[PDB]
């Protein structure tokens, strides 16, 4: 039973990280709320500069705390920016080719070949180009060059794979990320 | 204080449809998701639906699965709820809430509205005042009130003596009888001496009936 | 489907007392749980999220803990402003579900209801409706036994009662039992009695009216 | 046979009574192997030279000895023997440390008591005495509060390198020199290893770490290697059967010889096949691939010991 | 370098479960494993080459392969719910690195 | 007989400073090695620094986020570890543990964990 290999993409070793920064009205951008110039793909400069601008992510702005107890003078309502993203510290990216049909040599099966150790495994996966949560195919990158840092160009994403719940200062990096290793090791 | 507004409440007959709107301002409308919650009168809360930040992810409640619809307008920043194939057991009070991802909790609510369902038509009540008697004479103090009956839909309110008699009076929550008309009563416990010369005038403030029926009360005797 | 219960269905305490409420799960839901409050006549608020974390803007006296199927919210210091119906929510997976909720009310002393009864009037008689009402005032605790004997006979499914909400001055309820009858049955009876048995009542206390005297 | 064994060979990890106890001599092959499973041989060596008192390897035995590098292959099989084990059976001698010896940099020396390294011309073992342990640089032993008991955990023993070996078949002396002549070209840059001349050079740089595989044959020194092929040959001789009747201890040398020569004792599949089988003394196999044969220069060799470890090397000043 | 852990895992009461800590710095060094019940301080469970201290049952096990270490527990029981961590050193030989942390619960 | 006590923490406004102490008794304090690791609620353990003994010299080493702001030292006579924090930022609010090795000898085989102390850095 050898798979009939279809086209291939790359699923990286994904770890989620989130940041959030609070900016008062006297910061320069907060005047009467979040300016409509900020959208999901836009970025902010008061975050950590260590962030790779090329990387995938998701950004947002919101109204936050206002008062003398939240670091903003004159009790001016503030603007809080936030962002969540994923990264690959170990670079363990797996090349995935779905199994459209089986030939002797179950349904919706796929091959997920390991790149470094050349380990082979079998597990069902989504069609190339859809981010169904809970299965294989959450993060799909066209090339191995794309998935080694998860640049925003050739990778798809469902933002809800990472969670966030703001506080006065920071957020929560809630993770719904499902590792392909835990699915392919018991099924190896 | 992130704030929201809503519109679309009222009364509707069976078999029709209805729509409610929730308009938001004060946050990045593209990076958030919207929820609905309903509360039956006199009972607990219940989950309704959820819409994500792009329309890709939608989820409906099991009890009302396949009958409701939720959508959002990313330009005007308003969420619309459409209810189709209504029944008479969907009556509740509705609220609109916000979340970041489709699966976290809620953070801020709105003000909510009332949506009422029944098969009757609008009608204003007629009050028959309850007469205190010597049977109810208890230690020189008795009670008297007004029973407002046969109205649908809500609200009804009662004021005694144009608000001059305001202390010592209670007004009860209504009940929905078998016919299908809400009714209630209000009573006050007053000294029996005042039944002799201190007459009373109860005024029922029902606006939608386009009427204001205001009535006086007299004592009765049941010792024959 | 999955269910979620609470315990107990009703509590009560005075100022300063510590209160525990439990939400029990048919399956372990990890840490995906929250608690909600509605004071009477308002939209709800959020207090505890992620089963261990407190929402900002909430006084810290509220706290919650647990895991799996054992979840407990504890209020160390209780105040009357805390008195609301508290609901438990889970968000482990779709579909989400609320809880049955737990009501918290004032504890107080015991007062004896005074049973009053009102025979129907005459304008209604001309119209053609029979409304027999028995009013009860200032009773506690909320348990109350109201029964009707018309000609020393018991009816069924033809009475409605409603309770005045928690009084803001003495925490005393009040109630009224209504009876709707056609005109024809109204002249086929001689004695209408309402009796009340209450935990604070030493003995059952009844009263009645007779159509002859009215 | 070739299956890795995550367990002791013949006896379980012991629990000892007092650190001043005497270690008696034994005679039986299985009797001594059972001692090798209890780390008694290191306990004797630490007495002989390091003046240390007390057993070593409490509650873990040989199954819990440390290795550098940690990623070790041959340590999984319980059949293979380490040099400290081979000393116990009259197969070689691990000599004491000296001032001219050079300690390799790289391993985690801190807190240890005994560690042994293969040197270009032998094996060198460093140890410390009672109530002491090494420093990070591995220069001098200093007092430690973790050694009051005298029955130290098995973690405090370190064996550098992936090494294991077996009985050796003698080779003519002239063969070693003519293999050494060919071995000169494999690493021409290096000149002196561990203070020993390898190539004719005048001046040398300072010592540095160097990586190489090697085999031992005897004579003056070992034979380093650059590229080579190996293979596991099975023979199943009489040394591959050890046994232990339940309840008291390993079977006596008289009974061991009888069971190894008469075939009147219980045995397992291979034992019943080779010699036949009739409480008693049930004798079994070991979890090792068998015997090693290495090929170099066409003329394949049967080594005494074969392994991998790090060494000191010097480069000719240019 | 860096050490990475599974975010969380759970296993029902009665069988064996395994937790894996991976990192390229473990090719030459061991890693040590720690346990913490929510609300108290950590306790060491495994170090060295399968060295379990006094007070820890032998029902735990530790192993290594390549650059991946594994802490394994058999016969699950409902009182062992906690979170677990792995620590080691770095290539420069001057620091100490910790992992993410795996939350283990028993169903 | 083995104990580890943390004391000297508290509330500090951002931009402040404070000193923390980890004391112990019941054994010899002259030989062991000590370290510092903090973890905020919802966050795992994180290395900060470690102080060695006089056998090698007691050198110092801190990670990049901590280096340039904090320092670590010890007192042999009073037998106590001390840490000094200056220029505190909002991203350091946590509970702090001091670690040492006693039986399982080894640079990073920590086994004795103190109770820990709290630090809240906010306005
Ligand atoms: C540590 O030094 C010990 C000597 O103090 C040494 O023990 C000795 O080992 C030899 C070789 O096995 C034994 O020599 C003879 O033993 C029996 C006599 O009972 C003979 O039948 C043998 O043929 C052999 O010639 C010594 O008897 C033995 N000493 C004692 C007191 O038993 C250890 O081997 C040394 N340890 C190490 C690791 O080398
Ligand atoms: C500690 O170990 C020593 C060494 O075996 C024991 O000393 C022996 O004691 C017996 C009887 O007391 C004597 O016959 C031997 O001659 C002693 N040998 C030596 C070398 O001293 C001692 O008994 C042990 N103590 C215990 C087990 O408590």
């Amino acid at each position: 039973l050898k798979c009939k290999k279809s086209s291939s993409y790359f699923v990286p070793d994904a770890r989620s990280r989130c940041t959030s920064v609070r900016r008062c009205r006297w910061a320069g951008d907060c005047q009467s709320g979040c300016p409509p110039h900020f959208t999901s793909n836009s970025f902010s400069d008061d975050w950590a500069g260590k962030m790779d601008r090329a990387g995938l992510g998701f950004s947002g702005c919101s109204d936050g705390c206002g008062g003398a107890a939240c670091g903003c003078f004159n009790a001016a309502p503030s603007c809080i920016f936030w962002r969540k993203w994923v990264e690959n510290p170990h670079g363990i990216i797996w090349k995935v080719s779905p199994c459209v049909a089986w030939v002797p040599s179950l349904t919706d099966l796929c091959e997920i070949e390991e790149l470094k150790s050349k380990k082979l495994a079998l597990a069902p996966c989504n069609q190339a180009g859809m981010g169904v949560v809970g299965k294989v195919g959450e993060i799909q990158c066209s090339s191995e060059e794309s998935a080694r840092t998860i640049k925003k160009d050739g990778c798809i994403w469902n933002a809800d794979l990472v969670g966030i719940e703001l506080r006065v200062d920071d957020a929560v990096c809630y993770s719904k990320i499902t590792s392909v290793e835990a699915v392919a090791n018991y099924s190896a | 204080q992130v704030q929201l507004v809503q519109s679309g409440g009222g009364v509707v007959k069976t078999g029709r449809s209805q729509r409610v709107s929730c308009a938001t301002s004060g946050f990045t409308f593209s990076s958030y998701a919207i929820h609905w919650v309903r509360q039956a009168p006199g009972k607990g809360l219940e989950w309704v639906a959820v819409i994500s930040y792009d329309g890709s992810n939608k989820y409906y409640a099991d009890s009302v699965k396949g009958r409701f619809t939720i959508s959002r307008d990313s330009s005007k920043n308003t969420v619309y709820l459409q209810m189709n194939s209504l029944r008479t057991e969907d009556t509740a009070v509705y609220y609109c809430a916000r979340s970041q991802a489709s699966w976290q909790a809620f953070d801020y609510w709105g003000q909510g509205t009332l949506v009422t369902v029944s098969s009757a038509s609008t009608k204003g009540p007629s009050v028959f005042p309850l007469a205190p008697s010597s049977k109810s004479t208890s230690g020189g103090t008795a009670a008297l009130g007004c029973l407002v009956k046969d109205y649908f839909p809500e609200p009804v309110t009662v004021s005694w003596n144009s608000g001059a008699l305001t202390s010592g009076v209670h007004t009860f929550p209504a009940v929905l009888q078998s016919s299908g008309l809400y009714s209630l009563s209000s009573v006050v416990t007053v000294p029996s001496s005042s039944l002799g010369t201190q007459t009373y005038i109860c005024n029922v403030n029902h606006k939608p009936s386009n009427t204001k029926v205001d009535k006086k009360v007299e004592p009765k005797s049941c010792d024959k | 489907d999955i269910q979620m219960t609470q315990s107990p269905s009703s509590l009560s305490a005075s100022v300063g007392d510590r209160v525990t409420i439990t939400c029990r799960a048919s399956q372990g839901v990890g840490t995906d749980l929250a608690w909600y409050q509605q004071k009477p006549g308002k939209a709800p608020n959020r207090l505890i999220f992620a089963a261990s974390n407190l929402q900002s803007g909430v006084p810290s006296r509220f706290s919650g803990s647990g895991s799996g199927t054992e979840f407990t919210l504890t209020i160390s210091s209780l105040q009357p402003e805390d008195f609301a119906t508290y609901y438990c929510l889970h968000h482990n997976s779709f579909p989400l579900a609320f809880g049955g909720g737990t009501k918290v009310e004032i504890k107080r002393t015991v007062a004896a209801p005074s049973v009053f009864i009102f025979p129907p009037s005459d304008e209604q008689l001309k119209s053609g409706t029979a409304s027999v009402v028995c009013l009860l005032n200032n009773f506690y605790p909320r348990e109350a036994k109201v029964q009707w004997k018309v000609d020393n006979a018991l009816q069924s499914g033809n009475s409605q009662e409603s309770v005045t909400e928690q009084d803001s001055k003495d925490s005393t309820y009040s109630l009224s039992s209504t009876l709707t009858l056609s005109k024809a049955d109204y002249e086929k009876h001689k004695v209408y009695a309402c009796e009340v048995t209450h935990q604070g009542l030493s003995s059952p206390v009844t009263k009645s009216f007779n159509r002859g005297e009215c | 046979d070739g299956i890795q064994d995550s367990g002791p060979i013949i006896c379980a990890g012991p629990i000892h009574s007092n650190k001043s106890a005497d270690i008696p001599h034994l005679l039986g092959y299985s009797e001594k192997i059972c001692q090798i499973d209890r780390l008694i041989h290191v306990s004797s060596w630490l007495r002989n030279h390091s003046q240390f008192q007390g057993y070593v390897g409490q509650r873990g035995g040989r199954s819990q000895v440390s290795y550098y590098p940690a990623e070790n292959s041959y340590s999984r099989w319980s059949g293979l023997l380490s040099p400290c084990d081979a000393d116990w059976l009259g197969m070689l001698v691990v000599k004491k440390a000296k001032g001219s010896d050079m300690i390799v940099p790289g391993p985690s020396y801190k807190g240890k008591v005994f560690f042994e390294r293969p040197t270009f011309d032998g094996y060198v073992g460093w140890g410390c005495g009672s109530g002491k342990s090494r420093t990070e640089s591995g220069e001098l032993c200093s007092s430690d509060s973790g050694t009051s008991s005298g029955l130290l955990p098995s973690d405090r023993v370190l064996w550098i390198g992936d090494v294991a070996c077996q009985p050796m078949t003698p080779i003519p002396e002239e063969t070693f020199l003519e293999l050494k002549s060919f071995s000169q070209s494999e690493f021409p840059d290096i000149c002196k290893i561990d203070g020993i001349v390898f190539n004719q050079c005048e001046g040398e740089s300072l010592p540095q770490p160097f990586d190489v595989a090697w085999m031992d044959v005897g004579h003056s020194h070992k034979i380093i290697m650059r590229e080579h092929k190996t293979k596991w040959v099975q023979e199943s001789s009489s040394k591959d059967f050890v046994c232990y009747k339940e309840g008291t201890g390993p079977c006596s040398e008289s009974e061991e010889k009888t069971c190894k020569t008469s075939g009147s004792c219980r045995g397992d599949m291979q034992f019943c096949k080779v010699a036949g089988c009739e409480a008693k003394c049930r004798c079994s196999l070991v979890h090792k691939p068998g015997e090693v044969v290495v090929s170099y220069g066409g003329m394949r060799v049967r080594p005494k010991c074969y392994g991998f470890s790090r060494m000191m090397a010097t480069l000719e000043v240019n």
